[PDB]
C-alpha cells in the first residue's frame, strides 16, 4: 500500500536526519582537507 | 437557460430521442454515450427554435460605398494616380461588362428598398438626391462575394 | 514566422542541455510552448480559495480532464486514487498526503458545482467531463 | 580554362544534353530554401549573365542584369545574398549602412610615404567581372545613390580629382536588397510608392522581385515540416518542387564557368512581329497604367540560351524570357489592374 511505502520513507528519513544531527562543520574541515595540500 | 418555460420546452422536445436506446435495447454509459451528439447539437440553438446576377453587385457596390470613406474610393477603383451617384459609379467600375442604364436596374434598386436590405435616408418626395444605407452582415456579404468570385476583403479600407 | 520556430528549437535545445540529457525529449517542448504564447505577464496571479495558486488550479484541471478523456475511448474514489498515485513522486510526508486530498476533494466539488466542467451522475457518484471543454 | 580537367568537360557536355537541365539547375540553387521559383529563376539567370556588345564602338549596350528583391520581413533574402555570395568564384558582400559613396568607389588619397595622387579601388571597381551585393539598399542616402547610376548605366567610372582624370571598369552584377517602408508591402499601391527609391535607379534594374508573406496552413505544414528536416540534417554530430535531383555545387560551379567561358549565342531567328506587337501592346497598358526594357529582354534570352549551351538561340528561350518579364512587371502593379494584366496576357503566361 502507498502508506506503508511513504511511513518506511518517513522513517528512513528521520534515521538519516538522526545521522546528520552530527555537527556539518565535522566534514567541512575534511573538505578543506582535501584542498589544503 | 434558466427560463423554465423554456428548459421545460426542450426537456418535452428532447425526451423522445431519450427515450430510444432502451426501446431498442438503467445503462448511464450507454444513454449519455448514444445521446451527447444530440445534445451538443440542441445547444448549438437555443434561444432559435438565390439572388439575380446584377442585384449581388448592386449589393456588394451598396456594402462598399456604406463602409468605405469616400477619400480612399479612387485609391480603391480610379486606375491612375452615401449618394447615388457615387453608387453608380462604383458599380460600374466593379463590373467587367458595360451595363446599360436600362430602366430594369433601377427596378432592382427599389426592390431592394423594399426588401429591408437597404434604408431610404433622405425625404420620399426627393427622389434627385436620394440617400441610403446598408444593412447586411458582413457574413452574408462575404458569401455572396464567394458566390460571385470576388474579393471584397482586398478593398475594404477599414480591415487594411 | 519561421524566426519564432526556430527561438522554439533554441529553446528546446536549453531545456534539454539543462538536465544534461544527450536527447531532446517532448516535455520540453511542452515547457516552451508556454514561455512562448504568455507574452503580457502580471506580477502575480491572486490567491483562490487555505489558499492554491491559479496556475495549480488549472493544472489540475488540466490533468484531471485529460485522464477522464483519455479513459473515455470513471468514479470519484477511483480517480482520487490514482492522481495520488501519480502525485507519489512529491508527497514525503503524511501532512502532505492528507492536504493533497484536501485539495483534491476541494477541487473536484468545485469543479462539479461552480465551474460545471464535471457532471454527475447517479457515496461514490460517476464523473464525466462537460461535452464542450477543449 | 586551361585548369579545367577534361573529365569535367564530359560531365558538362553530358549534363547539357539533358532535357531536364534547367529544372535540375533552378532546383540546385538553395536547397535549404523552400519554395520561391522565382526570385532563384531570376537570380540564376542573372548569374548565367549575358553577351555584353558595343554597336559600332558608339554605344555600348549592357551584357548585364541587375536584380532588386523587396520583400516582407521573414523571407530569408539575407540567406540567398549570402548563398550567392558563397557561390560566386568572385564575389563581395556589403552592408547599407557601411558603404560611403567613397567607399563603394575608387577615391584618390596622398600616399602616406612619397605623397603622389594615387586611386584606391572601391567595392565596385574590385567587383568587375565578378558579383556585387547589396543589403539593405533602401537605407542607402540620395547622395551616395546619385554616383551608382553612372556605373549602373555604363558599367564604367569616371574619377575626376585632384587633377587627375581616370576611367575605371565598372562590369559587375548587381543584386540589391530592400524592405518596404513601414515593414509590409502594401499590395493596394503601385511598387514604386511602397519603396523609397527613384525611378531612375528602379528603371536601371533588370528584374524585379516583390515576395509578400500569406497564412496559407498547408504552406506552413511544408514550411516547418523542411525547416525541421533540415535542422536535423545539419546537426553537427549528425555530419523539391520540380521534383529534379539538385546538381553538385562543385559541378554547378564548374558548369558556371565553363558556360560563361565558352558559349556566344546568336539572334538570328527571332521574329521582329511579334515583339513589336507585345511592345505596342506593353505600351498602351503601361500609358494605361521602355527600350531598355527590350534590351534587357534580349540578354535574358542570351542568358537562357547560354544555360543550355547552344551557340544559336532558339525561340523556346524568348518564350521564357517573356513570361517571366511580363511576371515580374505585374508583380509590379496594383491589384485592381493585374488582374486584368493576366487576362489580356493569358496567351503567354500559360
Ligand atoms: N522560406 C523559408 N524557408 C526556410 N527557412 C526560412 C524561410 N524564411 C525564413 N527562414 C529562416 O529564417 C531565418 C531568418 O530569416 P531572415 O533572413 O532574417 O529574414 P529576412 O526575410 O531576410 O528579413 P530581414 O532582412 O531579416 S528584416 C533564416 O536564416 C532561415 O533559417
Ligand atoms: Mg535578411
Amino acid at each position: 500500500s502507498q502508506d506503508l511505502l511513504e511511513r518506511i520513507r518517513a522513517k528512513e528519513a528521520q534515521k538519516q536526519l538522526a545521522q546528520m544531527t552530527r555537527c556539518p562543520e565535522q566534514e567541512q574541515r575534511l573538505q578543506r582537507l582535501e584542498r589544503l595540500p | 437557460c434558466r427560463d423554465l418555460k423554456e428548459l421545460r420546452h426542450l426537456a418535452v422536445l428532447n425526451f423522445p430521442k431519450y427515450c430510444e436506446p432502451v426501446v431498442k435495447g438503467r445503462d448511464t454509459r450507454k444513454l449519455w454515450r448514444n445521446i451527447e451528439p444530440h445534445l451538443k447539437k440542441a445547444m448549438q440553438t437555443v434561444y432559435l427554435r438565390e439572388l439575380p446576377y446584377y442585384s449581388k453587385f448592386i449589393l456588394i457596390a451598396a456594402y462598399l460605398a456604406s463602409y468605405n470613406p469616400a477619400r480612399t474610393d479612387k485609391r480603391f477603383f480610379l486606375k491612375h494616380h452615401f449618394p447615388l451617384d457615387r453608387l453608380l459609379a462604383i458599380l460600374y467600375s466593379i463590373v467587367d461588362s458595360r451595363v446599360a442604364p436600362t430602366a430594369n436596374i433601377f427596378s432592382q434598386i427599389t426592390s431592394l428598398v423594399t426588401l429591408q436590405l437597404l434604408t431610404l435616408v433622405g425625404h420620399d418626395d426627393q427622389l434627385d438626391g436620394p440617400k441610403y444605407k446598408c444593412t447586411v452582415s458582413l457574413d452574408f456579404i462575404r458569401a455572396i462575394a464567394r458566390t460571385v468570385n470576388f474579393d471584397i476583403i482586398k478593398y475594404l479600407y477599414d480591415f487594411l | 514566422t519561421v524566426r519564432q520556430l526556430e527561438s522554439m528549437i533554441r529553446l528546446s535545445e536549453a531545456m534539454a542541455r539543462m538536465h544534461c540529457c544527450d536527447e531532446v525529449q517532448p516535455k520540453h517542448v511542452k515547457e516552451a510552448f508556454r514561455l512562448l504564447n504568455k507574452s503580457i505577464i502580471r506580477v502575480e496571479t491572486p490567491d483562490v480559495n487555505l489558499r492554491l495558486g491559479f496556475s495549480e488550479y488549472c493544472r489540475i484541471s488540466n490533468l484531471i480532464v485529460l485522464h477522464l478523456r483519455k479513459v473515455e475511448e470513471l468514479k470519484r474514489s477511483e480517480l482520487v486514487n490514482w492522481y495520488l498515485k501519480e502525485i507519489e513522486s512529491e508527497i514525503d510526508s503524511e501532512e502532505e498526503l492528507i492536504n493533497k486530498k484536501r485539495i483534491i476533494e476541494k477541487v473536484i466539488h468545485r469543479l462539479t458545482h461552480y465551474d460545471h466542467v464535471l457532471i454527475e451522475l447517479t457515496e461514490d457518484p460517476y464523473l464525466v467531463v462537460n461535452p464542450n471543454y477543449l | 580554362v586551361g585548369e579545367l580537367t577534361d573529365e569535367d568537360v564530359k560531365m558538362i557536355t553530358s549534363l547539357s544534353k539533358d532535357q531536364q537541365i534547367g529544372e535540375k539547375i533552378f532546383a540546385s540553387i538553395a536547397p535549404s530554401i523552400y519554395g520561391h521559383e522565382d526570385i532563384k529563376r531570376g537570380l540564376a539567370l542573372a548569374l548565367f549573365g549575358g553577351e555584353p556588345k558595343n554597336p559600332g564602338g558608339k554605344h555600348k549596350v549592357r551584357g548585364d542584369i541587375n536584380v532588386l528583391l523587396c520583400g516582407d520581413p521573414g523571407t530569408a533574402k539575407s540567406q540567398f545574398l549570402k548563398y550567392i555570395e558563397k557561390v560566386s568564384s568572385r564575389a563581395i558582400f556589403t552592408t547599407g549602412q557601411g558603404a560611403s559613396a567613397v567607399g563603394l568607389t575608387a577615391y584618390v588619397q596622398r600616399h602616406p610615404v612619397s605623397r603622389e595622387w594615387t586611386l584606391e579601388a572601391g567595392a565596385l571597381v574590385l567587383a568587375d567581372r565578378g558579383v556585387c551585393l547589396i543589403d539593405e539598399f533602401d537605407k542607402m542616402n540620395d547622395q551616395d545613390r546619385t554616383s551608382i547610376h553612372e556605373a549602373m548605366e555604363q558599367q564604367s567610372i569616371s574619377i575626376s580629382k585632384a587633377g587627375i582624370v581616370t576611367s575605371l571598369q565598372a562590369r559587375c552584377t548587381v543584386i540589391a536588397a530592400a524592405n518596404p517602408i513601414g515593414g509590409r508591402y502594401d499590395p493596394s499601391l503601385t511598387f514604386s510608392e511602397n519603396v523609397d527609391l527613384t525611378e531612375p535607379i528602379i528603371s536601371r534594374f533588370d528584374i524585379l522581385c516583390v515576395v509578400r508573406d500569406t497564412v496559407d496552413p498547408v504552406q506552413d505544414e511544408m514550411l516547418a515540416r523542411f525547416v525541421v528536416g533540415s535542422h536535423v540534417r545539419h546537426h553537427p554530430s549528425n555530419k523539391n518542387t520540380y521534383g529534379v535531383e539538385p546538381l553538385p555545387q562543385e559541378v554547378l560551379k564548374k558548369y558556371i564557368i565553363y558556360a560563361k567561358e565558352r558559349v556566344h549565342p546568336k539572334l538570328n531567328q527571332m521574329d521582329q512581329d511579334k515583339v513589336a506587337k507585345m511592345y505596342s501592346d506593353l505600351r498602351k497598358e503601361s500609358m494605361a497604367t521602355t527600350v531598355r526594357h527590350i534590351e534587357s529582354m534580349i540578354r535574358m534570352a542570351e542568358a537562357h540560351a547560354r544555360i543550355h549551351l547552344r551557340d544559336y538561340v532558339i525561340e523556346d528561350d524568348v518564350n521564357m524570357a517573356i513570361r517571366v518579364m511580363l511576371e515580374s512587371f505585374i508583380d509590379t502593379q496594383k491589384f485592381s489592374v493585374m488582374r486584368s494584366m493576366r487576362k489580356t496576357f493569358a496567351r503567354y503566361l500559360s
